[PDB]
């Protein structure tokens, strides 16, 4: 039997087999209400519900809500039963204990799952790229995290969190768009806007020179077709919008950028694990899908790294699902199959078995 | 080499992914 590889996150839920190399399943993390409806279907029906996330900046807060996403998730989604397979489920960098601890609890006692493992995001990321020791710059839909991974272990008091990702982006886009001409007002609009910034968009290597070339000719702009026929045209609004990653002023911020927050991250760790870290900073997340922010990365770190140092960004070409494939990866290895926590072993022991066994 | 140790050597390894 294959084990199921289930990683949530604040806007999309990566759902498949342990075995496989893409999810099978990937929907909104949308729970609609006026009885209750998960996902694609809740988004249609926007109209007579209200909708709620249970993953606020990649944490659960809502319990009731995860439940119905994780139930629509075997029975609706995958067609199958969770007591028949072994779980894996991911959770993000730096995750509460009580909410490691619920989240074991309600796997066992209310699916019933003969055996579950949790794993952070970040570290599952890394194992895709097949490494083991690294850092790893995640950024999603609602949060970026700059996680130093040694030998599997995400080192806590170097972990950064930073609540700017994708949804920020989106938001970011239909204003400086809004400011150029064109007025985005419903949410069909912003489902645009989202498409806008995931088609055209992407990241300067020089911002400051890209925009001088904006402003001399058209070489930069991009048309966009709309449903109904209309085009609609974007010219430095393509590599502000991703700017704002680099400068979170753009968004009046006082925070660091993705790249001074990754430096951040590897100058809080042990001296002699550094020079493995600036060699292997991965890239993962969907929100670092932009053309050009690998070179970019590459560029900012090289300016804030030791001149002496190798600086080297991996981005891997999928690496919008490089969590749910690593953990697809993690699940499937013969060397792993005892790394599980059996029901068993829930019931001898309770919820909190999940720290001794999940690190 | 810990059961952990052969777990890490294993991910450095690598492994083939299924199809659809
Ligand atoms: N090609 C692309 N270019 C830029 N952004 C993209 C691209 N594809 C997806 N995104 C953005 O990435 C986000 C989804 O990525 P991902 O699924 O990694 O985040 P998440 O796990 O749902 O949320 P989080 O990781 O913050 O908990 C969306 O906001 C989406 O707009
Ligand atoms: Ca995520």
């Amino acid at each position: 039997v294959a084990a199921l590889v289930v990683d949530n996150g604040s806007g999309m839920c990566k759902a498949g087999f342990a075995g496989d190399d893409a999810p099978r399943a990937v929907f909104p993390s949308i729970v609609g209400r006026p009885d209750s409806y998960v996902g694609d279907e809740a988004q249609s029906k926007r109209g007579i519900l209200t909708l709620k996330y249970p993953i606020e900046h990649g944490i659960v807060t809502n319990w009731d809500d995860m439940e119905k996403i994780w139930h629509h998730t075997f029975y609706n989604e995958l067609r199958v039963a969770p007591e028949e397979h072994p779980v894996l489920l991911t959770e993000a960098p730096l995750n509460p204990k009580a909410n490691r601890e619920k989240m074991t609890q309600i796997m066992f006692e209310t699916f019933n799952t003969p055996a579950m493992y949790v794993a952070i995001q970040a570290v599952l990321s890394l194992y895709a790229s097949g490494r083991t020791t690294g850092i790893v710059l995640d950024s999603g839909d609602g949060v970026s995290h700059t996680v130093p991974i040694y030998e599997g272990y995400a080192l806590p008091h170097a972990i950064l969190r930073l609540d700017l990702a994708g949804r920020d982006l989106t938001d970011y886009l239909m204003k400086i768009l809004t400011e150029r001409g064109y007025s985005f007002t419903t949410t069909e609009e912003r489902e645009i806007v989202r498409d806008i910034k995931e088609k055209l968009c992407y990241v300067a290597l020089d911002f400051e020179q890209e925009m001088a070339t904006a402003a001399s000719s058209s070489s930069l702009e991009k048309s966009y077709e709309l449903k109904d026929g209309q085009v609609i045209t974007i010219g430095n609004e393509r590599f502000r919008c991703p700017e704002a990653l680099f400068q979170p002023s753009f968004l009046g911020m006082e925070a660091c950028g993705i790249h001074e927050t990754t430096y951040n991250s590897i100058m809080k760790c042990d001296v002699d694990i550094r020079k493995d870290l600036y060699a292997n900073t991965v890239l993962s997340g969907g929100t670092t899908m932009y053309p050009g922010i690998a070179d970019r990365m590459q560029k900012e770190i090289t300016a804030l790294a030791p001149s002496t140092m190798k600086i080297k960004i991996i981005a891997p070409p999928e690496r919008k699902y490089s969590v749910w494939i690593g953990g697809s990866i993690l699940a499937s290895l013969s060397t792993f199959q005892q790394m599980w926590i059996s029901k068993q072993e829930y019931d001898e022991s309770g919820p909190s078995i999940v720290h001794r066994k999940c690190f | 080499p810990s059961p952990r140790e052969q777990l890490m050597e294993s991910i450095r390894k690598g492994k083939e992914l299924k199809q659809a």
